[PDB]
C-alpha cells in the first residue's frame, strides 16, 4: 500500500515518515470511502467489462485469434480472457491501496518472462488493458473513472 | 629389488574409491581456482561489457535480474559504464543504492544481516570483528542503506582487493581468525536458503567494562 | 513486510479473487483509524530522542545496569544501548503505521536474541527499557494511541524473551 | 468444480464473443519483390 | 495449424 | 545531484603487474558531490595524482536544490 | 568440479600412481565420446528456450500450480519457476559435456533441497518438470545423447529427492 | 573472426596464444578455401534461401501475414524478407570469418530491444531463421552443411 | 585482547575500583618479568623459520600426511601447512609476551576448529606438531623461557582438542 | 596497554614485533615501578583532586550549576563529581599502561552520544578534565607532572 | 579490435553487400599468410624473455637511465619497464597475428602517452628499446616475418610519438 | 583439461559454451590419441627417466649428493628421485590432460616455499627437471619431444 | 532533576 511504501521508503534512510510522507497517507485513509467505491464497481461490472474489452482487442488484433497466433481458437481465447480478468482483479487491488505494489508484485514483475515464454506478444496484453479502461471509465463518474484509469494507465506503461 | 625411490612416493595400503574421492575433494574448494574474474581492461569490447555488467548484477544480486523485475532501471547506470564515464566499482555502487538492491536485501532482514550480506556481495567475505559489525551498524542506523554500501565500496580493502576495474567476487581468506569458515557459510547458502544470522556478532572474549 | 491492506489483498489475491463485502469492511476498519495512527506517527518523530532520554533517565540510569559491571556502563556501551531504543521506537512506529507486526518480524526480531546472546546483553533490562518507551510514549501521544503503539512495543519485548 | 483462475470459467465467454479471425491470407514471398516493396522513406 | 488447448497435459 | 568529473593518474607501488592497467592507472570518472571528500583522500593514499577536477554536474553557491 | 579426464588424474594422483591401463582405457572412452557431446551441447544450446517451453507447456500449465494458490502464480514465481528449469537444462549440459555430474553436486544441488523447503517450492511438481525436459530434450539431440542428458538430468531429480 | 576471438581470450590472460590456439588458427587458414565455398553457395542462392524460407514461415505463422499482423501487407512482408537476408547475410560473415563475433557485434545485442519497439514477434523471427538453415541445408554436402549449421544455430539461440 | 597489564585494569574496572597496593603487585610481577618475555620473543622471531622446519621433520615428514592422498600432499597444501604453524608460534609469541591467552581465543582459535575439520586438515597432526614446535623453542630458549612459551603453545593446542 | 598496541600493530602486519617496539616494552618495563609511583600519586589524592577541580570547574562555569543547568542541584551536582571521579581513574589506568587504549575503550567511545543524550555540556566535560590536570599537575614534581599529564590531555582532546 | 578477416567483413556490412570475389581475394591472401604469422608468433613466444632481455641490454643498460637518476633506477621501475617491453612484443605479436593495427590503438596506446607524461616515463628512450626488440626480432623469425613485426612495433614507436 | 576451463567460462557468464569453444573441445579429443601415446611412453620409461637424469643432475651439482648436502646419503638421494618421480609423473598428467593445470595445482603452487623449509636448492629441482627432459626427448620422435617438452619447461620456469 |  502507500503505507508500506512510505515505510520501506524511510526505513532505507533510518528515519521516520516525513511530514509529506504522512500526509498522503492521511489523505488516503480520509478519501478510503470512494477508493472502496470504485473498487466495488469494477468488481460488479467485471464481466461486462473483460467481455467488451475482449471483444474491442480481437477486433484490434484479429491475428492473435487467426490461425498461428497466440490466442487462436475458443481454448486460447478463454485462456486469453481469463488473463484480462487477472488484471482486472489487480487493478481493483491497486486502488484500494492507494499503490501500484499489489498490481507489480502481483502481475508485473517477471511479467516479460511469462510471457515470452509462451510467446504471448505483450504489446496485445497491454492493449486489452486500454480496452478494459474504456470499458470501466463509462460506468463510472469521471472522477471515479478518473482514479480508476491512472491504474489502468500505470500496467498499460509497464507492459509497454 | 624395487628402487628405493619408488617405494619413498608409494602409497600405504590399497585406497578404495571412498578414500580416493574425501582424498581428491580434500582442502580448500576447488572452486577458489576454478573461477573467472571480471576485469573490465577496455571499453572497447561491448560484448565484454555486457559480461562484465550481467556479471556484476550476478555478483551483487547473486542472479541475474530478468525474474524479479519489470523493466530494467539499470540502463543510464550501464550506459554510463560502457561510455567510460564511470568505473566498474561506480557501477558496482550504483547497484548498492538501488532500489532493487534495497528491496531485496535490506528490507527483508534486519540491519545485522544486511551487514554481512553487505560484506558478501561488494567485499566477498564475511565481517571481519565486532569493530567492523560496530562501524556499519552505526552507519546503518544514522545514515541509511545508500551510506552502508559507499563505505565498503569506497574503502581501502575494496580498492586494494577488487581496485577500480574488477567485478567484487568471492574471497577465501586465510586471516584473520574465523574470517574464511564465516565467509564459507555465507557462499555455500543458496539465495533466501533460509533467514539466519551466520555472523549474528563476535563473542567477546574480554568484556571492557565487565 | 504488509501492512493491514496488504493483508486483505493478499488474503484474497491467493484466493484469486476480488474483494468481497468482508475484505471491504477490514479496509474500512482500517481507513477509520488512519487519523488516529498518522497523528501518533507525527508526535513520536518529533520527541524521538526525548522519548528514549526520558525512558532511559526513568529505566535504566542510576542503577547497577550503568554503574561499573553493568553492560551499559563504559561510553561505547551507552550509546550502542541508546541506538538500539532509537531502533525500537522508529520501528513500533513503522508497525504502528501499517497496523502489522510484519516489520517487526523481519527487520528486527530475526536473529536479534542471538545477537545480544553473543554480546551479553541483558534481555530482562532490554524489555524494561522497552516497557518505559512504551509508558512515556503513552503519556504523549494520548490513550488512544499510546494503545496501539504498545502492542508493537509489547510484541518487540515479547520476541525478545 | 472449477476454481478461480481456471480458463473454463471464461469458456462461455470467449464462445459468446466468437472472435472472427481473419482469412488465410493470400501471400508469396515468391511474388514479392523485396528490394522495390521495402519502403523508403 | 495447430490448435492450443486449455487442459492439463495428462 | 552535483558531480564531479575527475581525473587521476594513480601508480603502481608494490607490484609489478603484468595484466593490461592503463584503465585503472590514467582515468577519468565522474564522483557524486557527496563521494568526492572521501574519494579524493583514498586517491591521494594510494599515491594517486588528481590532474583535473570539474563540477560536471550541479552549479556554484546552491543553497536549495541539491537533489 | 571435475570433468572424466581430471577425475580420472586426481584419482591417480590421491593413489600417487601414474596413468594404468584401466585408467587410459577410461580416457580413451571419453575422447571417443567426444564429438557426439559437442554436437548435443551445440543442439540443446539454439533449443534451450524452446525446450523448457515444452516442458513447462506439457508438465506445468493449467494445473493448480499455476492457478492461484500454486506455487507458480503471480509474474515473479512464474519466472523464477522457467529461470530455474533454465538452470537445470544448462548444468545438465554442462556435466554431459564434462562426462561427470560432480558440477551438479557443486553448483546446483549444494543448499537447493533445503532452499525449496524453505520458500515451498513442490519438488514433485518440479522433477516433473525436469522429467518433461529429459523428454523434449532427447527427443532433439536423439537417442544417445538423450540418455546421456537423461543421466544427468535424472541425478538432479534424485537429488531434489 | 578466428583470429580476434583467439586473440581476445589470450588478452584476457595476459600471455601469448597457446600452441594448440595456434593450430587452430593455422588449420582455420589452410582449410579456408571450403568456407569460401560455404559462403559462395549461401551468396550466390541467397534470393531462393529467403523466399522459400518467407513462404515456410508464413504457413507456419500466417497470423503474422494477417489483418494486425506485423508483416501484414507487401510493404511489412518485403520488409521482413529483408530482415531475413540481413541474417542470412551475417551468417555468411561468420562462416568466412571461422566465429560468430561478427554476427553477434552486427544483428544480435539488443535485436530483442529492436523488435520489441517494432512490435515484431521476435519467435516469428527465430523461425524464420532455422526456416533458412533448411533451406540452405539442401543446397549443400552434409559437411557444409554442418560447418554452416552452428552459425544459424547460433543466430536462432541468441532469439530465443 | 587483553595482557597481563589491561588484565590488572579491567579486574579493577568492573567493580569501578582505582588499582590498590595488591593490583600493583600483579602489574610489578610482570614488570619484572619484561626481560625474559623481550628476550625470548627476539630470539623466536630471529629463529622462526627453522623452529618450524624442525619442528615438522621430527612430526610431519615422511608419514601417510605427506605422501600421496595425504592433507599435506600437493605443494600448496604443504605451504599452507607451514604457513599455519608459522601463525601458532607468532601468536604464541605476542601471547607469552602479553602474558596472556587470550590473544589466543580471539585470533587463532575463532572458527579454527571449523576450518579445520572443513577442509580435512588432520587435528590430531597439527597438534603434534605444535607440540614439536614447544619441544624445540624450549631448547632455544630455556626451560623458564620454554616453559612459558609452552603455556601459550599448549593453549593452542587444548584450543584445537 | 603499550604491550597490546604493538603486539595489533605488529599483528595487522602479520610480522613479529620489531626490535624498535622491543626496544620500547623494556624501557617501559624497567620504569615501572616510576609509572605505579605516579598512579599512586592520583589514587591516593583522587578525593582532593576531583573535589577541588570540580569547584574551580562551577567557578569557571557557573552556567552549568544554574537554573537549567546539566549540573543543577546538588544530586546532579553529584553525578558531574561522579564523572570526574570515573575520568580522573582512567588517567590513572593509562598512566600505568603507557597507553590510552584503556581511556578510550571505556570511556571515549561514543562519549559524545552518551552526553548529547544526556544534555551534558560535552565542552564543560572537558574543562572538568583540565581542572584535574591542575590540581593533579600541583601535587607532583613537574616530570612526573608531564607524564599524566599527556593522558590528562588525550581525554580533553578527544571530549573536546 | 578488428583483424584482417574482419575488416573485409565490415567494409561490406557498412555497404550491407554480401561478400563479393574482390573481398574474397582480400580474404585468400590473409589465409596465405596465416602459415607465416602463426610460425612466426610461435617463435617470438619462445623467446619473449630472450628478445627483452637481449633489446634491453643493447638499449637501456649502462647508459644514464639505468644509473642513479634515471628512470630504471631501483628495481621497481627498472622491473616496470621490463614488463612495459614484456608488453610491447606480446601485443605488437597479436597485431602481426591479426595482420592489423586496431589493438594497438585500443589496448596499448590508448591513454599511453598521458601516463608516461605524468610518470615521467622518458618516451624517448621508450621509443629506442623498442626499436631494439623490433631489431632483435627481426634476427629470430626472418626476414619477411619480422618486417611484419616491426611494422606493428614501429606503430607503437610512432604512437608513443 | 580444456573441458573445464570452457566450463567454468561458460558458467561464469551463466551461458552455454560458444560454438568456438566447442569446436575446441571437439579437436582436444580428437588429438587425444597422440597425447596419450606420449604419455604411454614416458609412462613406460619412467624408471629410466627418474635414474638416468638424477645419475647427470649428481654428475653437475655435486654438493647436493656429497657430505653436508641435502641430498646426500642413500636415502636423502632416493628422496631426491622420488621428487623427480613426482614431477615426471605430473608432466604424464599435464601431456594427457592437454594443459598445465594438473602440474600446476598438484606441485607447483607454493614449491618455492617448500623447498626453502626443507632447504632443498630449488634451482637444482629446476636442473633436475632439466634432465628429465633431455633423458625423455631422446625416447620419443622429434615432434613428439617437442610436445611433451612444454610440459617439462612450464615446470622449469616455476622453479626459476 | 534528582537520581534518588
Ligand atoms: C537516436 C535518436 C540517435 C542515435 C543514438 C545513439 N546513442 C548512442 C550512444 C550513447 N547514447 C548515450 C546517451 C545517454 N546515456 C545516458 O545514460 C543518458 C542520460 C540519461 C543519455 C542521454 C550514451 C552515454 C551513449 C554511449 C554509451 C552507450 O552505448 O550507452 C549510440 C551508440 C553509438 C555506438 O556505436 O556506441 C547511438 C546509435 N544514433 C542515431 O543515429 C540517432 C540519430
Ligand atoms: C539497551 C536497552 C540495552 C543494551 C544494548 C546494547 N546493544 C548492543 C549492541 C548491539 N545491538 C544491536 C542491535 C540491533 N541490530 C539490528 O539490526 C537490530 C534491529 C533494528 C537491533 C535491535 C547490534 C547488532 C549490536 C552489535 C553492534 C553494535 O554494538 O553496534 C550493546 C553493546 C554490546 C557490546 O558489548 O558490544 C549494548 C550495550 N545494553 C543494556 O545493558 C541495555 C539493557
Ligand atoms: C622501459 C622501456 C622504460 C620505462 C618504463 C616504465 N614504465 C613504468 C610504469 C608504467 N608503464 C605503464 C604502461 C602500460 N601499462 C599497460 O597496461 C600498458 C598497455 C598494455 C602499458 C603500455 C603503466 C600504465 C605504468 C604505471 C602503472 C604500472 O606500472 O603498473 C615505470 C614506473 C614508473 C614509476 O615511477 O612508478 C617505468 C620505469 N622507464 C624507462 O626509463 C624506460 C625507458
Ligand atoms: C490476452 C489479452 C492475451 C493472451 C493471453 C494468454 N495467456 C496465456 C497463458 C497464460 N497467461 C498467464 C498469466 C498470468 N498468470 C499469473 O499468475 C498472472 C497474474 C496473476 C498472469 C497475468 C499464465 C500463467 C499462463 C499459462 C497458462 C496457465 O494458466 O497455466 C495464453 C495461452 C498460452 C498457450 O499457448 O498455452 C494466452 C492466449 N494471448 C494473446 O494473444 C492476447 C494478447
Ligand atoms: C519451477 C519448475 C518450480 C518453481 C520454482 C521456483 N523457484 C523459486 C526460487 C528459487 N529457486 C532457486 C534455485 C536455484 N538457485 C540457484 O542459483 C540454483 C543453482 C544453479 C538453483 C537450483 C533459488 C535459490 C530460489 C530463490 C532465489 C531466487 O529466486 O533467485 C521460486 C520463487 C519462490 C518464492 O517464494 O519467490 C519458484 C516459484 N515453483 C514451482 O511451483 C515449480 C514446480
Ligand atoms: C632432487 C632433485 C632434489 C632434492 C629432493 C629432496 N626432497 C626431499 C623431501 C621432500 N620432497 C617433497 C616433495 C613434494 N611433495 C609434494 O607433495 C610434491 C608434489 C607432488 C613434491 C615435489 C616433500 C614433501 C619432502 C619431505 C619429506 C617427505 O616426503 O615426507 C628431500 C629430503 C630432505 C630432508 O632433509 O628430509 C630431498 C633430498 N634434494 C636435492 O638436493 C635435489 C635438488
Ligand atoms: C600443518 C601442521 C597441517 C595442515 C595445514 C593446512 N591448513 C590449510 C588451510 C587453512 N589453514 C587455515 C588456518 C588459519 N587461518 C587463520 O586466520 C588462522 C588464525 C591465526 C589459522 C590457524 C585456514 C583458514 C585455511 C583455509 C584457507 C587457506 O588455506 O588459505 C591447509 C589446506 C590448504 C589448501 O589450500 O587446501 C592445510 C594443508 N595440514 C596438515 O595435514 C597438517 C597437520
Ligand atoms: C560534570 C563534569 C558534567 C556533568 C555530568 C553529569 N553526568 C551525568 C550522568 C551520567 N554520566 C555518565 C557517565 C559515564 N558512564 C560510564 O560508564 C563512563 C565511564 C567512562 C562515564 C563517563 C552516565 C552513564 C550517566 C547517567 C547516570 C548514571 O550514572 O546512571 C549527569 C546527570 C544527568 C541527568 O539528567 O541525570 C551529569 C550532571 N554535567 C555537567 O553539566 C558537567 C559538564
Ligand atoms: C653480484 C653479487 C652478482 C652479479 C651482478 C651483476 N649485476 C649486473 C647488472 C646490473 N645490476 C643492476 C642492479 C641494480 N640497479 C638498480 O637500480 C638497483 C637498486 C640500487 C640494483 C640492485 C642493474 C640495473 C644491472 C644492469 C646493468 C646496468 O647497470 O646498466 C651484472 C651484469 C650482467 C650482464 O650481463 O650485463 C652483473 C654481473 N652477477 C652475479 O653473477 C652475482 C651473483
Amino acid at each position: 500500500s502507500i503505507v508500506t511504501k512510505s515505510i520501506v521508503n524511510a526505513d532505507a534512510e533510518a528515519r521516520y515518515l516525513s511530514p509529506g510522507e504522512l500526509d498522503r497517507i492521511k489523505a488516503f485513509v480520509t478519501g478510503g470511502a470512494a477508493r472502496l467505491r470504485i473498487a466495488e464497481t469494477l468488481t460488479g461490472s467485471r464481466e461486462t467489462i473483460v467481455k467488451q474489452a475482449g471483444d474491442r482487442l480481437f477486433q484490434k488484433r484479429p491475428d492473435i485469434v487467426s490461425p498461428g497466433g497466440n490466442a487462436y481458437g475458443e481454448e486460447m481465447t478463454a485462456t486469453c480472457l481469463r488473463d484480462m480478468d487477472y488484471y482486472l482483479r489487480l487493478v481493483t487491488y491497486g486502488v484500494v491501496s492507494g499503490d501500484v505494489t499489489p498490481i507489480e508484485e502481483i502481475g508485473l514483475v517477471g511479467v516479460r518472462e511469462m510471457y515470452r515464454s509462451l510467446g504471448t506478444p505483450i504489446e496485445a496484453v497491454a492493449q486489452s488493458v486500454r480496452e478494459m479502461k474504456e470499458v470501466a471509465s463509462g460506468l463510472m463518474s469521471s472522477d471515479d473513472a478518473a482514479e480508476a484509469s491512472a491504474y489502468f494507465d500505470f500496467v498499460i506503461g509497464k507492459m509497454s | 629389488v624395487t628402487p628405493r625411490f619408488v617405494e619413498l612416493g608409494q602409497v600405504s595400503a590399497i585406497r578404495t574409491e571412498p578414500e580416493i574421492a574425501y582424498r581428491s575433494n580434500q582442502g580448500v574448494t576447488r572452486q577458489r581456482q576454478q573461477t573467472k574474474v571480471f576485469k573490465l581492461v577496455s571499453t572497447y569490447d561491448k560484448v565484454a561489457v555486457k559480461n562484465a555488467i550481467r556479471a556484476a548484477y550476478r555478483q551483487v544480486f547473486e542472479r541475474d535480474l530478468e525474474p524479479y523485475i519489470i523493466n530494467s532501471e539499470f540502463t543510464a547506470l550501464e550506459s554510463k559504464l560502457s561510455n567510460n564515464e564511470i568505473n566498474v566499482k561506480e557501477f558496482i555502487e550504483g547497484l548498492g543504492t538501488s532500489e532493487l538492491y534495497m528491496k531485496e536485501f535490506y528490507a527483508p532482514y534486519p540491519n545485522t544481516k544486511v551487514i554481512e550480506m553487505g560484506t558478501k556481495h561488494f567485499l566477498g567475505r564475511a565481517p571481519l570483528n565486532q569493530k567492523e559489525i560496530q562501524q556499519y551498524n552505526q552507519i546503518l542506523a544514522s545514515q541509511g542503506l545508500k551510506a552502508f554500501i559507499g563505505a565498503m565500496v569506497n574503502g581501502m580493502e575494496y580498492l586494494q582487493t577488487f581496485g577500480e576495474d574488477t567485478v567484487p567476487y568471492r574471497r577465501f581468506p586465510t586471516l584473520p581468525a574465523a574470517n574464511f569458515p564465516n565467509t564459507e557459510r555465507l557462499y555455500n547458502k543458496l539465495t533466501k536458503q533460509d533467514k539466519e544470522l551466520v555472523v549474528p556478532s563476535f563473542t567477546p572474549v574480554v568484556k571492557v567494562g565487565g | 513486510m504488509q501492512d493491514a491492506i496488504t493483508a486483505v489483498i493478499n488474503s484474497a489475491d491467493v484466493q484469486g479473487k476480488y474483494l468481497d463485502g468482508a475484505a471491504m469492511d477490514k479496509l474500512k476498519s482500517y481507513f477509520a483509524s488512519g487519523e488516529l495512527r498518522v497523528r501518533a506517527a507525527s508526535v513520536i518523530s518529533a520527541n524521538a530522542a526525548t522519548i528514549v532520554k526520558e525512558a532511559v533517565a526513568k529505566s535504566l540510569l542510576y542503577s547497577d545496569v550503568t554503574r561499573p559491571g553493568g553492560n551499559m556502563y563504559t561510553t561505547r556501551r551507552y550509546a550502542a544501548c541508546i541506538r538500539d531504543l532509537d531502533y525500537y521506537l522508529r520501528y513500533a512506529t513503522y508497525a504502528m503505521l501499517a497496523g502489522d507486526a510484519s516489520i517487526l518480524d523481519e527487520r528486527v526480531l530475526n536473529g536479534l536474541k542471538e545477537t545480544y546472546n553473543s554480546l551479553g546483553v541483558p534481555i530482562s533490562s532490554t524489555v524494561q527499557a522497552i516497557q518505559a518507551i512504551k509508558e512515556v510514549t503513552a503519556s504523549l501521544v494520548g490513550a488512544d494511541a499510546g494503545k496501539e503503539m504498545g502492542v508493537y512495543l509489547d510484541y518487540i519485548c515479547s520476541g525478545l524473551s | 468444480k472449477l476454481t478461480a483462475g481456471n480458463p473454463m470459467n471464461f469458456l462461455g465467454m470467449a464462445r459468446s464473443i466468437n472472435p472472427a479471425a481473419n482469412t488465410i491470407p493470400k501471400v508469396s514471398a515468391q511474388n514479392i519483390n523485396i528490394e522495390a516493396s521495402v519502403p523508403r522513406r | 495449424n495447430e490448435v492450443r488447448r486449455f487442459i492439463p497435459q495428462e | 545531484m552535483r558531480m564531479f568529473r575527475i581525473t587521476a593518474c594513480v601508480p603502481s607501488q608494490t607490484r609489478i603487474r603484468t595484466q593490461r592497467e592503463l584503465q585503472n592507472t590514467y582515468f577519468t570518472k565522474l564522483v557524486p558531490y557527496d563521494n568526492w571528500f572521501r574519494e579524493q583522500q583514498r586517491i591521494m593514499k594510494m599515491g594517486g595524482k588528481i590532474v583535473k577536477v570539474e563540477l560536471a554536474t550541479g552549479r556554484p553557491g546552491t543553497n536549495a536544490g541539491l537533489a
